[PDB]
């Protein structure tokens, strides 16, 4: 499975969660930013690695990173 | 007229006029001084 | 002379090539009239060929075994045997015009960088400023040397972005 | 859900497919292999006989074609055996053909049937 | 329901204010540039009218005015061709000797030694030998002097000014409404009757009154100066009556249904003119008359403002069978509201028509002294073929654009389009299998022949001497067409063309047209053509059907029509957009059309074109197509290596320019490989280092330099690939056909 | 002497070209698709 | 009152930032104990088209 | 809020069928089932290709992968303003609720969610790969 990591530079804009096409990320309460929210990846077994979340992240540098790992039926997005 | 001059000041028009001027100068130099190889 | 070459004024292959070019031009001219447009154009081409060969031989160029002129790029040989007009003088001429263009462009960028929208001036060229800088760029070597000596030509390392290594 | 068409839903083609040995579901796999091998070897002997490099020389075109078809049947039998070994390794009614022993017997039956079909096609031209 | 002229007065004010604000048409580009990408975007979305606004009326108005601008450009180009033929050509000299004087209409200035390009074309003229065929067209129209061409050039300039004025007037002063553009019935009626029918009738009138008598006197040996002027022929009935006796009766036999009296200038001769080598102008005039009547009849089919006529919506809705569900329901609304769907249909039929034009033009030469001009024939066939292929790829592109932007599932519940998208997997899978079958059975024959020839076994090859594959169907069709004038065409004096069979027609010692025999090599190259066309169709169809969704990316429609990818996920989703399918289809179209033009060139130079001697005909290549086109080595040696001699040794002559382009075209094509095999990440980092060097010397531009986008990189690569390859073939073909033909 | 017989190529070339690659491909194919316990 | 003054120009010290060693205008500084309270706006956009970012107190220097 | 239970006897939208449906993976590995409530009969676009008609009330559909279910969820939420939910079904009959996992959509923060895969540092603070070398397998410095 791919490795999805969230960093402390996240501003809690929830743009990465809305851009995820397989429901891998979510928002959890936090205290390190004004939005009082932080991105999380509790369902990385369903991540395909499209990196749409990185495209939707506005922080410099990115707060969410996807490292392509082992490949399975779910990570390869195979319907067969 | 101000807008027309501003349009003429755009990069493609300026590049076209400048390259036409430079090419014309080189062509006229080679026409009045045919086959220049050395100084 | 240099590299075992011979002057074009004494090369037999040079004169042979001139005769060959004039021969093919005359052969093409033999099929037309004597007072028509192709005849006049061919005669003009023949005169241009003769003038070009005489001018190349008069310039003192060196010809090889093929009868074609050969250029000398070494400054010592060029200045010692009168070949500076091949590669030396055109070198400095190009350096002057190239530095002219580069200096004018750099001056324009520095001039428009202190405005409200420099990108707008980059896409829509300010003709009066560009013309003034183009005319003032004649003293580009002196101005460039002065800028280099004052330390204003380069930018400090702390003001230039770099990768995280 | 799926797309149904008269080509895949006609009862005539369904009966024709069910009548084939591969879709019998209840006979011995070795018998199925023998039938399939005979039906394949008989048709396989043709191209090598009429188009091989020795197709113009007489009294040996059929010999070379039949030998080539026999070699192809042997290669196909080896392919069936390795397919069965690499497909069934662990774990209506279940067809016994889709098993290690079933597919091995099927491959052996295919080899015997294919060689018999090639030999029968050779003598049929004499 | 009412067809009328709906126009809004002064919608857009004519001003130069927006000329100084680049990117005003786009909301994103109106902000201004910050990076260099913006500049490219400024040109990539200039004509994307549906992307600037969602108002169909504004898009239609912009399209209509853009059409006027295009017609003005075309009129300027035509006027330039007529002006060049009237002031810098040898048309008048070529008229007195069209079999020896080479057509030329371009002269270069004597600068930097380029005057060598002004070759000796004949007639006491020096210039560049043209291959557009304007000389033959002007001779067919009856033009005998440069004054007529000059007058036509001035008229073309006037027409161009009128086209530009029409575009400005229709965009800024009187802009048509949306309901005016949606009158497909009225538009089709006018285009069928008025445009096509009236144009054919007017051209038939010109041919009957100008082309036929002038060309009859020209073929009879009369000097062009002694031939009466067209107005003199149109003013008195004595000259026309002497040339055509039926003119003595006037237009009376036309109204009394005595059309048979006009058989002197309206015939069914067929074949070709033995004097000029082209089609009989009486046949072309009669052809245009019949075409005009047929199109005029066709222009009275649709309902506009009266009860009579047809409603295309009713016709489409009435066609419904048990195997297609609803049928053509919603197709009328799709074609009356989406410009991309109409562009797709029009581009497909337009490209197919261009290819048909190329074939019919080489087979039945319609202009005098056109068949013997091998350079013009080869250039015309190749040019029209390329235009047709490009238009076909564009048709696939716009079909995909419609499917991505204008498709609506609420109007396609169970129509033909809905069912096609439902079984797109089956369609693509079967087309994939037939493509693989065709590739094996077409290319494997050549590979087998190459291997057998190299192994010293020519008896095992797929040739005429060895195992043969004769095209029995094509040969039977050829025999049927050759025998048609005796049983199935009693009124036809000869066949439509000489390619079917019969005797050869030669003009000036050169074979104008002779029968074309088909053998094993023809069969193999035809299957090669079928395979290449099938693969191009597969890529374009796959890009259209899977443009909205697929098993890999279920929401592709949300990503748009032109997007680079969807990330390296799912194993990699590089080039999934329909744009990338068009990008690959361009390469396949180039491959297909290149093999097509190669086959045409070799077949014509081997079995058709050549000189005529005493008791025998000698071809250009000596008839080596039937023996060498069955192997790849034969195409590489006898066609590519042997015929490229003329372009590589062209230096020092008038064709040297072709050789230069032949080298330049090899450069551009290779240049394409830099953009097609690389990615923008490397270039962006390299640009970062160059920007560092610029920042060090305070010469960093305000507009941040960015590497080309992924889509732009693919577009640049395919553009350079197509330009380099087509220019290479163009230089090779023109140099070879001008030097030996 | 180490000289091979005259019939050595007629036996070794078909072996190395068809028998050995078939055995190697079959054994390798079985090894690649073998499932771990 | 903690952090740089609003509207002042600062230099970015974050190595992985696109605007490293570049000057940007200060927009606002958060008064809580957040990790990156300084908001900096830049004239040149990054590769993602963004012109603003958040930085810590020690990641920006008055330049 | 409580986890819902799949109702296999739920009507499916009116669709004539297509070739982009389920494959052998649904019968041997797993498949997905999406259910939603529609206020009225409406024509929507199927993620596998084609146009279907959702009926008034409950609607059930089957897909081969989770991406198809989420694409349909996004389409139903953004266009018709509905609230769909899906499950992963195994051949043995096991049903696993997937989205929204906690009953609330992940774009909005909800109490009770425990953060996972969160690094309390930035990217620039990651160590070099040499410090991660000779580990159990290929490991990136971000994994530690
Ligand atoms: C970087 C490669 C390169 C170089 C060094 C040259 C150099 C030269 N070329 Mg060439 N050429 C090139 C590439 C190059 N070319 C390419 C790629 C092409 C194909 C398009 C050509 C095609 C070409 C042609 C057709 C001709 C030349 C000619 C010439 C000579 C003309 C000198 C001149 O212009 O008078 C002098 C120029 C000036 C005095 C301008 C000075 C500028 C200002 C006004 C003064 C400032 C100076 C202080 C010169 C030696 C001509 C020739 O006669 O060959 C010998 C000529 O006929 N070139
Ligand atoms: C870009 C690289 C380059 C290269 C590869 C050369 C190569 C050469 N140069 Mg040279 N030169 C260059 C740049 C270069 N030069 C530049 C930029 C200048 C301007 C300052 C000169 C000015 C120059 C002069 C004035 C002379 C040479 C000479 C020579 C030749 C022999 C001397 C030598 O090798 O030492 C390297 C060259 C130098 C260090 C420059 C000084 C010259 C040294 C001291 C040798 C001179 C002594 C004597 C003339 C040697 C020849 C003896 C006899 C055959 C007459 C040699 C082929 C000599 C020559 O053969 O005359 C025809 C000569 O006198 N060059
Ligand atoms: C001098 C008269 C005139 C003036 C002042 C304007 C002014 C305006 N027009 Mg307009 N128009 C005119 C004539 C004029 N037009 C004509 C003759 C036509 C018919 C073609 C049109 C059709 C037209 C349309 C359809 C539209 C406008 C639009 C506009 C507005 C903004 C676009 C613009 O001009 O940017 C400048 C654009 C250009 C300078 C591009 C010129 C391209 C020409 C036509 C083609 C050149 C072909 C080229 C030579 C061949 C390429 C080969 C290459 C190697 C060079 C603007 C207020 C647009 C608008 O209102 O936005 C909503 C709109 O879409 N015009
Ligand atoms: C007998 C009537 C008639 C004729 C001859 C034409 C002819 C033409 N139309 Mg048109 N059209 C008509 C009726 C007609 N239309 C009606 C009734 C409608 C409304 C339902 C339309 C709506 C329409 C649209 C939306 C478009 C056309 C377009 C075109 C041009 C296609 C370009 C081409 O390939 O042709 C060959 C080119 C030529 C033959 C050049 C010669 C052009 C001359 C001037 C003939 C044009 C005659 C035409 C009736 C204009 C006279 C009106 C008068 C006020 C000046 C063409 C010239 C396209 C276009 O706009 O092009 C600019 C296009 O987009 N037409
Ligand atoms: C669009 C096609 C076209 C055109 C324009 C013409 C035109 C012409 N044909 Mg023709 N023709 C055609 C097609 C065409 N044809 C075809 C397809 C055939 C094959 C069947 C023929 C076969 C044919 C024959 C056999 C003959 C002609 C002839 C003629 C000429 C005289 C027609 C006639 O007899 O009286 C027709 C009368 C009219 C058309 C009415 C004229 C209307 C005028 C212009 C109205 C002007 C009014 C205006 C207000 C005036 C005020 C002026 C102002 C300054 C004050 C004429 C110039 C004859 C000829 O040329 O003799 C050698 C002739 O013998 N044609
Ligand atoms: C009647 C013909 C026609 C028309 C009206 C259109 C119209 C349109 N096309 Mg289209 N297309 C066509 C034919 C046509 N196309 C053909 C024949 C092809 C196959 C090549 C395509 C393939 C195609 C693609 C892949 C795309 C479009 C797109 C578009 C839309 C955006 C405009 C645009 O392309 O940007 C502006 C136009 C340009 C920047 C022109 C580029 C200049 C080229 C590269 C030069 C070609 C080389 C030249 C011939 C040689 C010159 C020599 C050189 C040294 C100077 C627009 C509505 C785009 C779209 O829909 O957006 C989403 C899209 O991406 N078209
Ligand atoms: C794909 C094109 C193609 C075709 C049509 C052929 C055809 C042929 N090759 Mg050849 N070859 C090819 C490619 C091709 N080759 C290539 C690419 C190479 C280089 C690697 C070679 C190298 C090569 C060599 C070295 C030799 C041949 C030889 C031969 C001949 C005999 C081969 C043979 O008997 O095999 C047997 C064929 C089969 C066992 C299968 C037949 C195919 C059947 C008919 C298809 C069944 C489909 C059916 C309709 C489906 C029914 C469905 C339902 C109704 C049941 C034969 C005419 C031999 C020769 O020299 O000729 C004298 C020979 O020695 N080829
Ligand atoms: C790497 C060295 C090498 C190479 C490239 C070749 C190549 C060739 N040999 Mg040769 N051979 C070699 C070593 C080599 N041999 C040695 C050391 C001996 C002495 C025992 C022989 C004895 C030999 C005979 C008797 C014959 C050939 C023949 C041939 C030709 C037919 C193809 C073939 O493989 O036949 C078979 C080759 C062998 C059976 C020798 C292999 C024995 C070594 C010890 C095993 C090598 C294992 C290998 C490195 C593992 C990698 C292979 C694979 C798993 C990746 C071919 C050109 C035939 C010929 O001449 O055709 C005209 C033939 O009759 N060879
Ligand atoms: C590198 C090793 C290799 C060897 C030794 C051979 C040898 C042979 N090939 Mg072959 N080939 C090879 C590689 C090889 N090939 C490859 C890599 C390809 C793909 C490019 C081909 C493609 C090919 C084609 C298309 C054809 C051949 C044919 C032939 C036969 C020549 C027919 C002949 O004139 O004799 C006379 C033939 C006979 C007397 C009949 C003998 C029948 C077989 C060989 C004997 C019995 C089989 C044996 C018991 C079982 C072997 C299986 C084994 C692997 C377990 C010959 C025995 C031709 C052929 O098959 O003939 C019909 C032919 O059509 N080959
Ligand atoms: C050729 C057979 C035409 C087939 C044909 O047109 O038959 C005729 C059949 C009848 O269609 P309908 O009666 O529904 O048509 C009525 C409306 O479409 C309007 O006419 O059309 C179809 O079967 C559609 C299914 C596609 C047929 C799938 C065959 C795929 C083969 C493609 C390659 C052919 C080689």
């Amino acid at each position: 499975a791919h490795i999805v990591k969230i960093y402390d530079t996240c501003i809690g804009c929830t743009q990465c969660v809305r851009a995820c096409p397989l429901d891998v990320l979510e928002m959890v309460p936090w205290d390190g930013c004004k939005a009082s929210q932080m991105a999380s990846a509790p369902r990385t077994e369903d991540c395909v690695g499209c990196k749409r979340c990185e495209t939707a992240c506005p922080t410099d540098f990115l707060s969410v990173r996807v490292y392509l790992g082992s490949e399975s039926t779910r990570s390869m997005g195979l319907s067969y | 007229m101000k807008d027309f001059t501003t349009y003429l000041s755009t990069a493609p028009v300026i590049a076209t006029i400048w390259f036409t001027f430079t090419a014309g100068l080189l062509i006229e130099i080679n026409r009045y001084f045919p086959d220049p190889l050395v100084f | 002379d240099i590299a075992g070459l011979t002057p074009c004024s004494e090369s037999k292959a040079y004169a042979k090539l001139e005769k060959k070019e004039l021969k093919t031009l005359e052969k093409r001219l033999k099929q037309y009239e004597a007072d028509s447009a192709p005849a006049v154009a061919l005669k003009a081409t023949m005169e241009r060929t003769k003038a070009r060969f005489a001018n190349y031989a008069k310039a003192g160029l060196l010809c090889g075994n093929d009868g074609l002129p050969h250029l000398i790029a070494d400054p010592g040989l060029a200045l010692k045997y009168g070949h500076a007009g091949e590669v030396f003088i055109p070198t400095f001429g190009f350096l002057y015009v190239a530095g002219y263009i580069g200096y004018v462009g750099r001056q324009y960028l520095i001039a428009v960088k202190g405005e409200a929208k420099p990108t707008d001036k980059e896409i829509i060229i300010d003709v009066p400023l560009a013309t003034k800088l183009a005319w003032q760029g004649a003293g580009w070597p002196l101005a460039a040397v002065q800028e280099l000596q004052r330390g204003t030509l380069l930018e400090k390392e702390e003001n230039i972005t770099v990768s995280p290594r | 859900g799926m797309l149904e068409t008269p080509v895949t839903s006609a009862p005539i083609v369904a009966t024709y497919l069910s009548n084939l040995p591969a879709y019998r579901t209840g006979v011995a796999p070795v018998l199925r292999g023998v039938e399939i091998g005979l039906a394949h070897g008989f048709l396989l002997a043709g191209p090598f006989i009429k188009l091989g490099p020795l197709r113009n020389v007489p009294e040996t075109a059929e010999i070379a074609g039949s030998l080539s078809a026999a070699g192809l049947v042997l290669i196909l039998a080896l392919c069936l055996s390795i397919y069965g070994s690499a497909q069934f390794q662990s774990t209506v009614a279940r067809d016994p053909l889709f098993s290690a022993d079933g597919w091995s017997e099927f491959a052996a039956g295919f080899l015997v049937g294919g060689e018999a079909g090639v030999a029968w096609a050779y003598v049929c031209t004499q | 329901k009412k067809v009328k002229i709906a126009v809004d007065r002064n919608p857009v004010e004519t001003s130069f204010e927006k000329w100084a604000k680049p990117g005003h048409f786009s909301r994103t580009l109106s902000k201004g540039p910050n990076t260099t990408t913006w500049i490219w975007n400024l040109h990539a979305d200039a004509h994307d009218f549906d992307s600037h606004t969602s108002d169909l009326e504004e898009i239609s108005r912009k399209v209509f005015s853009a059409h006027f601008g295009q017609l003005g450009i075309i009129f300027i180009w035509l006027s330039g061709m007529y002006f060049h033929g009237a002031r810098f050509s040898n048309y008048e000299a070529w008229l007195s000797d069209p079999t020896h004087i080479k057509p030329s209409a371009q002269v270069v200035w004597p600068i930097v030694g380029q005057e060598i390009l002004n070759g000796d074309v004949g007639g006491g003229f020096q210039g560049i030998q043209i291959t557009s065929g304007f000389f033959q067209l002007w001779r067919a129209s009856g033009i005998t002097s440069e004054l007529q061409l000059y007058t036509t050039a001035i008229g073309g300039l006037v027409m161009a000014a009128a086209m530009f004025f029409a575009g400005w007037f229709h965009y800024h002063k009187a802009a048509p409404k949306l309901e005016w553009f949606q009158n497909v019935e009225s538009m089709l009626n006018h285009h069928l009757g008025g445009l096509l029918g009236l144009g054919s009738l007017a051209w038939a009138g010109h041919q009957i009154h100008v082309s036929l008598p002038v060309n009859k006197l020209l073929d009879a040996g009369v000097d062009p100066k002694e031939i009466p002027l067209p107005h003199d022929l149109l003013l008195n009935r004595a000259i026309m009556a002497d040339l055509y006796p039926s003119f003595a009766k006037g237009i009376a036999p036309f109204f009394t249904l005595n059309w048979s009296e006009y058989s002197d200038f309206l015939t069914f001769k067929g074949g070709l003119n033995p004097v000029t080598g082209g089609l009989w102008l009486s046949d072309t005039a009669h052809h245009h008359v019949a075409i005009a009547v047929l199109f005029l009849v066709a222009g009275h089919m649709y309902r506009t403002n009266w009860g009579i006529g047809h409603s295309m919506k009713e016709i489409l809705e009435a066609h419904r069978g048990p195997f297609t569900g609803e049928g053509h329901v919603g197709l009328y609304e799709i074609l009356t509201t989406s410009w991309h769907a109409q562009l797709a249909i029009n581009l497909a039929l337009f490209g197919s028509l261009s290819i048909i034009v190329a074939h019919h033009m080489y087979a039945m030469p319609p202009y005098p002294y056109l068949a013997t001009d091998y350079g013009t024939q080869l250039s015309l066939f190749t040019h029209h073929t390329w235009i047709g292929g490009f238009c076909i790829v564009g048709a696939g592109a716009h079909a995909a654009i419609f499917m991505v932007r204008d498709y609506d599932p609420t109007n396609n519940y169970n129509n033909l389009l809905d069912r096609v998208i439902r079984h797109r997997d089956a369609i693509i899978s079967h087309l994939n299998w037939v493509c693989i079958f065709l590739g094996f059975h077409s290319f494997g024959l050549y590979i087998h022949n190459d291997t057998m020839s190299a192994l010293g076994r020519p008896q095992d090859m797929f040739s005429d001497t060895a195992i043969q594959l004769q095209p029995v169907f094509a040969q039977w069709i050829q025999n049927t067409h050759f025998l048609a004038p005796q049983l199935t065409a009693p009124n036809a004096l000869a066949a439509t063309s000489l390619t079917w069979g019969g005797d050869l027609v030669a003009v000036g010692g050169k074979v104008a047209m002779m029968p074309i025999s088909l053998g094993t090599s023809d069969f193999m190259v035809h299957h090669i053509h079928a395979f290449t066309i099938h693969v191009t169709v597969l890529i374009l169809l796959k890009g259209v059907l899977f443009a909205r969704s697929s098993r890999l990316i279920p929401d592709k429609a949300n990503l748009g029509f032109r997007f680079p990818c969807d990330g390296p996920g799912r194993g990699g989703t590089c080039q999934v957009s329909a744009w990338d399918h068009v990008f690959l289809g361009l390469f396949w179209m180039y491959n297909s059309l290149s093999i097509v033009i190669f086959h045409f060139s070799w077949k014509m130079q081997s079995d058709v074109w050549g000189t005529v001697t005493a008791s025998g005909v000698s071809h250009i290549t000596g008839g080596n197509f039937a023996q060498s086109a069955n192997t790849i080595n034969g195409w590489l040696r006898d066609f590519l290596w042997a015929q490229s001699s003329q372009v590589i040794q062209s230096y020092g002559s008038a064709l040297s320019a072709y050789g230069l382009i032949f080298l330049g075209a090899h450069f551009v094509w290779a240049f394409s490989l830099m953009f097609l095999f690389s990615g923008r990440g490397y270039w962006q980092e390299l640009i970062e280092s160059i920007v560092w060097a610029h920042n060090k010397l305070k010469v960093a531009p305000a507009i941040q330099p960015r590497a080309l986008s992924i889509t732009q990189g693919r577009a640049v690569g395919v553009a350079h690939y197509l330009l380099g390859g087509i220019a290479t073939t163009w230089s090779f073909f023109l140099a070879r056909i001008i030097s030996v033909g | 002497p180490f000289v091979p017989p005259s019939w050595a190529p007629s036996v070794f070339v078909p072996l190395t070209g068809l028998v050995l690659p078939a055995i190697a491909m079959a054994t390798l194919f079985v090894y690649i698709e073998k499932e771990a316990p | 009152e903690v952090g740089p003054k609003r509207g002042s120009l600062v230099k970015i010290l974050r190595p992985e930032s696109y605007w490293f060693n570049q000057v940007g205008k200060v927009v606002s500084v958060d008064q809580s104990g957040v990790r990156y309270p300084v908001v900096v706006r830049f004239e040149n956009q990054n590769y993602a088209g963004v012109t603003t970012n958040n930085y810590a107190l020690d990641e920006v220097v008055a330049a | 809020w409580t986890v819902p239970t799949l109702n296999p006897d739920t009507p499916s939208p009116i669709f004539g069928g297509s070739t982009g449906g389920l494959l052998r993976k649904a019968q041997t590995e797993e498949f997905y089932v999406i259910t939603w409530e529609a206020k009225k009969e409406q024509i929507f676009e199927m993620p596998t290709g084609g146009a279907a008609i959702m009926r008034q009330g409950p609607n059930l559909l089957k897909f081969g992968k989770k991406e198809q279910c989420l694409a349909l969820t996004t389409q139903l939420r953004n266009k018709f303003k509905l609230t769909p939910c899906f499950y992963r079904v195994f051949p043995d009959g096991k049903v696993q609720y997937l989205h929204p996992a906690d009953g609330v959509y992940p774009e909005k923060v909800n109490a009770g969610r425990v953060g996972a895969n969160q690094n309390m540092r930035r990217i620039g603070q990651n160590v070099n790969p040499i410090k991660v070398k000779f580990s159990g397998r290929m490991m990136s410095p971000a994994e530690i």
